[PDB]
């Protein structure tokens, strides 16, 4: 039951970094 | 710094998550000193400060 | 490297005649290739001037039919 | 419906310039260019093609460059920062009949007589379509009328034109004397654009034909090269002890 | 000959914008805008500067939209096929005195007036090049003659310019009352003249700090990373059995 | 006729000068021909066939 | 082997190049 | 072709030493070492740099003042 939490982390991860690259703070 | 490392440093993904949210935040914090920097160091010279500004006949 | 086990006689290649066995059996390439490929040729030929064909067909069709 | 919106088919001519091993008929290029002169050039630009072009293909060194005498050119600007006209080189392109596109808009109705210098290959069919609709302004069929300013055209798609037709008998004087003809001079004024659009094609035949009987030369000799390094392989006798 | 061919050195200027973390002063910009249109722009060019280049540099939108409009711009041509005119816009270059590089010849006795756009940048020291030259009109040095349509300037190499001293006193009135003396009006077109050859500076030198600090961060823990890598190695006994 | 049949196929570089002297005079040859036919098979209609070629006026 | 070589090479060479570059007329 | 060799190797793991502090360690005997190992290939390469950009200084300040009136 590991590799859901791995999931889910690296699914944080991946949203961090796109909010991150393009910056849409003038679109939300 | 153990007690830290027992929340980010424990996931990798937790870590980069870690990593990307420094940069950001990092990235910011620098610019806006930068700027303040830049506005302290020029005082009366910006375009704002232009005396007649709109007033061209 | 598989273990091999074989005897191969050959001869060399300035000791035989180079291009009459274009022209030899030539019969027997034209039957093989004939009898072995007609239901390919078939298969790739047939659906392209069937639909080449339909489609000229309802072309004059609609032209004829628009005229006065 | 959709006959007029394609047009009418063009037929095949046999022209000179046809076949792996034919030359233009260099005659006919000089009274098409002239047919170009003196009824073309009036509303159509060849801007791709310069005086110099026409050397060693219709005319001499000394006509073509009397020729470009004739015409006025702007130059400039002088050491007076003034531009100033002086008779053209053999370097000059053909002269434009208009400034501008709208500026030849204006003068035919809003429709644009487009540039000649690719025509022949920038329509499908280019020879025969430029000679056909050169020649076939005709009445229209029964229940179509053509508005005001356009004339028929069975090979132009939609079947109007805005070009009037100009093509007429004895429309241009020809040095050589043949009869100046409708089709006479339909014919040579397309040899001449088919020159125009593809000056390289005699050469480029020459060197066509040369290059694939060599390169035929050289297949068989592949072919024969290997075979021969192969005839040791394909004729040998393999001995195995398996039988199925 | 010896020096004159090279000329006289300019001397170094404190310019506002001179060091790591220092802007242009953008009121001196649109002074020497001013003296620009006043002074220069009926000589040189700036073919490089729009209307919209300055909209938040030194003058409001609407500024330089009136600005803009006081000017006939040729556009075209239109359905007729003719050139016309119409105002300027934010979009439009700034105008040209002359038709083009033999007109400006011919009104300055043969010397071209070089295009200012890039001037600073296209000469050696140039802010204090283009400084001391405008305000380095003097006198020649006994027995030096200078012929009929030049003027001695020693900044200039040679000493002899076809441009005549322009910056006179009070040649222009400012809108904020700065007295305009020579210098005064020196400094501000150069100013002026410095913003367009760079106008991307004071981004650039932003920038610059940011990620140069930023850089050096990373440079110390580079350091710490290959030491950390390296000390295993680098604090590790090694026993060996050989002495000589 | 044996000299140079004998140094043909015992020196490579008698036989790489053979080639390129093939390669010369055949590609000329076939140059000439390719000519000569193209000449035959466009009789009057060369440039220099023109009769009025030399009187523009 | 070595000078006749040495000749033969060189000749092909100076054939190579009067095939490659053809100055039919520099015989001046 | 591996090289056959008898050694003993101790090593300290990365985390148990300091990192940094070594860096200005015995400053004064790391710059005397440079100067005193260093100081002829350093005048070999600045005194003919130096040497010649001096004498054409000289040469041209000589010249200019000899074309004066
Ligand atoms: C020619 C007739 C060939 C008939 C023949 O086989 O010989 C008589 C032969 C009787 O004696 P044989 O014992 O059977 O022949 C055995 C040969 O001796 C054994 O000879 P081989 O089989 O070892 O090869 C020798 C070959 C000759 O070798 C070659 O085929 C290679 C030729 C390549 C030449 C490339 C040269 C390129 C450069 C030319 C230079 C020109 C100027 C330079 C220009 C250069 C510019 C850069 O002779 C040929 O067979 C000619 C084949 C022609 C090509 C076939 C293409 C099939 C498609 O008759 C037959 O074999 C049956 C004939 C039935 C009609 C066949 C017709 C086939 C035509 C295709
Ligand atoms: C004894 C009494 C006499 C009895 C005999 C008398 C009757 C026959 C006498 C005339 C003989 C004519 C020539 C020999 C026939 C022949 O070519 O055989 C090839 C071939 C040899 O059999 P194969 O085992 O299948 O060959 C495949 C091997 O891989 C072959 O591989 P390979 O390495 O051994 O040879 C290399 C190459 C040999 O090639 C050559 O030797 C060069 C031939 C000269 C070519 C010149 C090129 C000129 C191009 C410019 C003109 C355009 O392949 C060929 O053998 C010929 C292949 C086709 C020739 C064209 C090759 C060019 C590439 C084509 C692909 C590119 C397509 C482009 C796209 C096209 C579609 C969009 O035979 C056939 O393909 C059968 C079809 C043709 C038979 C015609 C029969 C007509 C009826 C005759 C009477 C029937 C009852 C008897
Ligand atoms: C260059 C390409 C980018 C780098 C991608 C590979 C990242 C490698 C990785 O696994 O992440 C790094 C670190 O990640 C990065 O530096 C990359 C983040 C980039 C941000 C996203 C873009 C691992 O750091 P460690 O020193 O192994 O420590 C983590 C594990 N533990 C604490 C338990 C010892
Ligand atoms: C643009 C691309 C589109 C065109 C594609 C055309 C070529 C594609 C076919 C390539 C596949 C190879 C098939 C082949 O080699 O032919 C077949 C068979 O080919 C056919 O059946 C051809 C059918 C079409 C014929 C043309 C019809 C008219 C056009 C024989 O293959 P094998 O099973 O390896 O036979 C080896 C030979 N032996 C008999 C000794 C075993
Ligand atoms: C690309 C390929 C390079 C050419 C290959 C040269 C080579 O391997 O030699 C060939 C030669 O065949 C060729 O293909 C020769 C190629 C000619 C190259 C032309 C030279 C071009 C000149 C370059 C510019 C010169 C100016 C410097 C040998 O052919 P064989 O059939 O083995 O015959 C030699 C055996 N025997 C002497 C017994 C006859
Ligand atoms: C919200 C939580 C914080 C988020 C930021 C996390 C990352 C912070 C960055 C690190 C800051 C601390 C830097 C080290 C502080 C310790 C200074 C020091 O003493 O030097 C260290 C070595 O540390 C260094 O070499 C300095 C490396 C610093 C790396 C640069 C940090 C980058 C800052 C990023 C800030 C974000 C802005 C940038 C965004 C793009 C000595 O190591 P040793 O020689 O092994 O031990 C000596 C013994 N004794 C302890 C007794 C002295
Ligand atoms: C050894 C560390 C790693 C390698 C880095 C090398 C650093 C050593 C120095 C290498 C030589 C640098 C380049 C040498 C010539 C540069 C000087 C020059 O050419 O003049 C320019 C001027 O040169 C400089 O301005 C030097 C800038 C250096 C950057 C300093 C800013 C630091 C910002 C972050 C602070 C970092 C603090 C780190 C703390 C941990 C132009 O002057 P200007 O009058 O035309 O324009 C005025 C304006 O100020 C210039 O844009
Ligand atoms: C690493 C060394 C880089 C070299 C420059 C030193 C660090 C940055 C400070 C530059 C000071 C300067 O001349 O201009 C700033 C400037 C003085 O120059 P001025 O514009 O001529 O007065 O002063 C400031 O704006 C505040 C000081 C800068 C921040 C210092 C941080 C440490
Ligand atoms: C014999 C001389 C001429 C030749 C060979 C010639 C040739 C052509 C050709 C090939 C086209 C294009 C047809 C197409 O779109 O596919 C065309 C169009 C046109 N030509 Fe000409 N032309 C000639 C003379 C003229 C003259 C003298 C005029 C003006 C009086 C003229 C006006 C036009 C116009 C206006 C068009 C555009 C027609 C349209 O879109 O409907 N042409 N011409
Ligand atoms: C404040 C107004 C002006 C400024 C800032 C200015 C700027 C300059 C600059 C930077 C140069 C380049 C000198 C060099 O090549 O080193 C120059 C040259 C020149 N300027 Fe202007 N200019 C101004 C007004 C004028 C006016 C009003 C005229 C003519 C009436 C003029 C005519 C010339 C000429 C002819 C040259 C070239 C002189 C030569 O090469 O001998 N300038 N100017």
């Amino acid at each position: 039951t590991i590799d859901i939490q791995a999931a889910a982390g690296w699914g944080i991860a991946a949203a961090a970094g796109a909010i991150w690259v393009v910056q849409p703070f003038g679109w939300i | 710094f153990e007690g830290f490392y027992k929340l980010i440093m424990r996931r990798n993904s937790v870590y980069v998550t870690f990593i990307i949210a420094g940069a950001f935040f990092g990235e910011r914090a620098v610019d806006y000193g930068v700027h303040k920097l830049w506005e302290r160091n020029n005082v009366g010279k910006r375009y704002e400060d232009i005396s007649v500004l709109g007033q061209r006949p | 490297p598989v273990k091999l086990k074989a005897v191969v006689y050959a001869l060399s290649p300035f000791q035989q005649k180079i291009m009459t066995g274009l022209w030899k059996d030539l019969p027997e390439k034209i039957h093989h290739k004939v009898s072995e490929n007609w239901i390919s040729a078939t298969l790739l030929v047939t659906p392209v001037v069937g639909t080449y064909w339909y489609a000229q067909y309802f072309k004059e069709q609609e032209k004829l039919e628009h005229r006065f | 419906a959709d006959e007029a919106e394609h047009g009418l088919e063009c037929p095949n001519y046999p022209w000179p310039h046809e076949g792996i091993l034919s030359s233009y008929d260099h005659a006919s290029i000089r009274r098409g260019h002239q047919v170009y002169q003196q009824v073309c050039a009036s509303c159509h630009s060849m801007s791709l093609i310069s005086y110099r072009d026409l050397v060693g293909v219709a005319y001499t060194e000394e006509e073509a460059k009397a020729m470009a005498a004739e015409i006025e050119v702007v130059d400039g600007p002088n050491d007076e920062g003034e531009m100033f006209t002086r008779p053209g080189k053999l370097s000059d392109r053909l002269p434009e009949p208009y400034s501008n596109e709208s500026a030849a808009r204006f003068a035919n109705g809003g429709a644009y007589p487009p540039d000649l210098s690719l025509v022949t290959k920038a329509r499908h069919n280019g020879q025969n379509y430029v000679f056909a609709l050169l020649t076939g302004y005709r009445d229209p069929p029964a229940g179509i009328s053509i508005r005001e300013g356009l004339h028929y055209n069975p090979y132009f798609p939609g079947g109007a034109i805005a070009m009037p037709k100009m093509l007429n008998d004895e429309a241009v004087e020809y040095e050589d004397g043949t009869p100046a003809t409708e089709a006479q001079m339909g014919k040579d004024v397309v040899s001449f654009l088919s020159w125009a659009a593809e000056p390289e094609m005699e050469e480029r035949k020459l060197m066509g034909f040369k290059w694939i009987f060599l390169l035929s030369l050289a297949l068989l000799q592949a072919a024969y090269y290997r075979r021969l390094k192969w005839s040791v392989l394909k004729s040998r006798k393999l001995v195995l002890d398996v039988v199925n």
